[PDB]
């Protein structure tokens, strides 16, 4: 498991990347063909919270399907 | 959330 302590002996600039390599596996169980880009999404966010996504499930999930629904918006806002 | 966002690739 990722943890504070572990995010913060890495360099700050690798940071983001150490998040995603453990979101992503996840994301794509949700979502296989676009899993890449709503982890790109949810890396937005700040990392304490993504933390928390990492060992909450149902937190995961949840901004999951609002990434979801914004990335289908936008489809329809780019046609 | 940005639907803008850069896509991630894994390792």
């Amino acid at each position: 498991p990722l943890t504070a302590s572990m995010l913060a002996s890495a360099p700050p600039q690798e940071q983001k990347q150490m998040l995603g390599e453990r979101l992503f596996p996840l994301i794509q169980a949700m979502h296989p063909t676009l899993a890449g880009k709503i982890t790109g999404m949810l890396l937005e966010i700040d990392n304490s919270e993504l933390l928390h996504m990492l060992e909450s499930p149902e937190s995961l999930r949840s901004k999951v399907d609002e990434a979801v629904a914004v990335l289908q918006a936008h489809q329809a806002k780019e046609a | 959330l940005n639907p803008n966002a850069k896509v991630w690739q894994e390792i």
